[PDB]
């Protein structure tokens, strides 16, 4: 009864931090393309 | 069938009718007026509050070698014995629980302060790679 | 409950969801936009007039104030989802409208794709052609990428093609269809993009900075097409979870995005099924049909 | 008390064998690279 | 605080000395004495130890007490034999009933306790699967970035 109660909230903390994680790799991942897109217009 | 209060097999049941249970009668009178409310829900309760219940009765059977004598010495003695050494164990085993309670809240705040250490090292490294 | 909806008179083609989830949008053969109430009693409210040519193609925009509309006459309307009053009509192309986009965040645009082979990026506020895409085969569906960067076109190549907007070239090519493409859309992430194609393959495309350079992340099957040459169209859940595609056999198919096993298989259709849209909020599937007839299936 | 901590130490002690593995194999991946 | 015990299928002795690491940083009357000092003590008190022994030629007394005593057990053994069996084994059946009564909370327990597990799994499960998605994609980004870097 109790394990249930503790679990509960703590697995939205776990996944919460992995979801704001995610998002910051996110950010490097969308900035990188730019930087290769633009050896296009050098071109 | 059996009493909340002493772990009885009552005599005279009696139900309160604030908390549905059954109690042995004596026991019950005598919590009422210790302090008027209801043992295991601490609600108000009073003497005539209490409803007498009927069962078909408890029938013990007296042993067959039974007589004044056994009953005043040997059963009597045992009875004491059995109420003395009990109790004195139950005491032995309500100090180990505090104790043993001690270790686990120590054992428990131990664990977070890893965790709150760990937390801080773990996210940060993660971040190093990001950067 | 299933929710049975007619009054279009002819085939039809295409039908959307708004974007806020309280309203339909659906059109045909017949040449009439229809709107209708998501809930209550699922009423007919505005008609909108003014296509000469059936209608091939429905957008909302991500706002859900306009509505995008390809039509076989040549023309691209845009229409007032308020009102039901026409705003643009955007000629140009020679032939037929085969299918139209509106790229979600960045300035107005619009992609369409035609019979005659080319690939014309609009600006609403300008009445002409900004950028010109010939091909040298008929076109019949196109995207654009969340970026507002890249048009991806579908045609009878089997060849679906990335098109870059600053260079003007042919970006990327992706095998993998044996046969004409008939329709295609991205994955509300940007990550994915859809097709569907008479060589009767569902297939996923993966679009991406770095690309793992053979892009056929994934295939599915049951859907099938016949001798009606129908344009099919397929869609994304609100989520990317669920895929599905219309077929001409009658079943709506939805298959599970990951392990790609068909989730539903759906009749209650008489004839080929053009179009199946997924509701942005609600597990609630529109089927569009030739049968005339829409059912609003609840997952 | 002493059931309900007893279970939630050795369940917080889970969290630490993850974190550890974890934070270890951030080093070595750094490290290399 | 969250430690998946269902999905974690792959440390202790690890872990507990990490644990150790940190511990290494940081009302009744004259009744209860007699009691309590007689379990302590480990001794009973002695009954009369009197009526069993005594001797023929104070002993006139001690005979007159086993007189009536055994009068009383053979009157007391009287009204035992007249029921017999019959008041034994009423309340054996009494035994029974109250029995079966324990048995039937056993298994109240028993089904509300993995109930409970029962909700737990798919919780386990759920996000268990949540976080092997975020893995995949922290390692997807974790190469990218490196293969948009090595070809600028």
């Amino acid at each position: 009864e109790e394990l249930k109660k503790h679990e509960d909230s703590a697995i939205p903390r776990r996944l919460e931090c992995l979801k704001e994680d995610v998002q910051r790799q996110q950010e490097r991942e969308k900035e990188l393309q730019h930087r290769y897109a633009d050896l296009l217009l050098e071109k | 069938l059996i009493c909340s209060i002493s772990n009885e097999v009552p005599e005279h049941p009696c139900v309160s009718p604030v908390s549905n249970h059954v109690y042995e009668r004596r026991l019950i009178e005598k919590y009422i007026a210790e302090n008027g409310t209801d043992p295991i829900n601490n609600q108000p309760l009073s003497e005539e509050q209490l409803i007498d219940i009927k069962v078909a009765h408890p029938i013990r059977p007296k042993p067959p070698s039974a007589t004044s004598i056994p009953a005043i010495l040997k059963a009597l003695q045992d009875e004491w014995d059995a109420v003395m050494l009990h109790s004195f164990t139950l005491r032995q085993q309500l100090q180990t629980t505090r104790q043993e309670l001690s270790h686990a809240l120590y054992q428990h705040d131990a664990a977070c302060r890893v965790i709150a250490r760990l937390t801080k090292e773990v996210t940060a490294a993660r971040e190093a790679l990001a950067t | 409950p299933i929710m049975l909806l007619s009054g279009h008179e002819g085939e039809v083609y295409c039908c959307k969801f708004h974007p806020n989830g309280s309203t339909l949008a659906s059109a045909g053969f017949d040449r009439l936009i229809l709107l209708w109430n998501v809930y209550g009693d699922c009423d007919n409210y505005a008609t909108l007039k003014g296509h000469s040519g059936a209608v091939m193609e429905l957008h909302y925009n991500t706002d859900g104030s306009m509505l995008f509309s390809a039509s076989t006459d040549k023309t691209v309307a845009v229409w007032d989802s308020e009102t039901g009053e026409r705003v643009k009509r955007l000629k140009g192309h020679t032939s037929f409208v085969n299918s139209c986009y509106p790229a979600r965040r960045g300035p107005q645009l619009v992609c369409t794709g035609s019979d005659d082979g080319t690939v014309k990026l609009w600006d609403i506020r300008k009445k002409a052609a900004i950028q010109t895409f010939q091909n040298t085969y008929q076109v019949l569906a196109v995207t654009f990428n969340d970026t507002s960067d890249q048009i991806i076109s579908g045609g009878i190549d089997n060849d679906i093609k990335v098109w870059d907007l600053r260079q003007n070239k042919l970006t990327y090519t992706m095998r993998g269809h044996a046969d004409s493409v008939t329709g295609l859309s991205l994955s509300s992430e940007g990550s994915y993009l859809l097709s569907n194609a008479m060589d009767n393959t569902v297939r996923v495309w993966d679009v991406r900075p770095f690309a793992p350079k053979e892009r056929c992340v994934k295939i599915f099957q049951g859907n099938v097409h016949n001798f009606e040459k129908n344009l099919l169209r397929c869609s994304w859940s609100p989520d990317g979870s669920k895929i599905a595609a219309g077929s001409a056999d009658r079943f709506v198919y939805v298959w599970d995005t990951t392990s790609r096993r068909i989730l539903y298989k759906l009749p209650g259709h008489a004839g080929s099924i053009n179009e199946v849209a997924f509701h942005p909020d609600e597990p609630i599937i529109i089927s569009a049909s030739s049968d005339k007839r829409l059912y609003m299936g609840e997952i | 008390e002493l059931s309900h901590a007893l279970y939630q130490h050795d369940a917080a002690c889970r969290v630490i064998a993850r974190l550890t593995k974890e934070v270890t194999a951030a080093r070595e991946a750094l490290a290399t690279l | 605080v969250d430690a998946l015990p269902y999905f974690d299928q792959g440390v202790r002795e690890a872990a507990a000395a990490l644990v150790e690491e940190e511990t290494r940083r940081y009302t009744d009357i004259m009744r209860n004495e007699f009691e309590r000092l007689a379990a302590r003590q480990p001794i009973e008190l002695l009954s009369m130890k009197r009526y069993e022994l005594p001797a023929p030629s104070e002993c006139v007394n001690n005979s007159m007490a086993q007189l009536e005593h055994q009068a009383v057990r053979i009157e007391n053994l009287e009204l035992m034999s007249q029921h017999g069996c019959n008041a034994w084994k009423v309340y054996n059946e009494n035994l029974v009933h109250m029995i079966e009564h324990a048995q039937k909370e056993l298994q109240k327990l028993r089904k509300h306790i993995q109930d409970l597990n029962w909700q737990r799994k798919n919780m386990q499960l759920t996000a268990g699967s949540k976080l092997r998605e975020m893995e995949s994609n922290w390692v997807s980004l974790v190469s990218k970035n490196y293969e948009i870097e090595r070809t600028i």
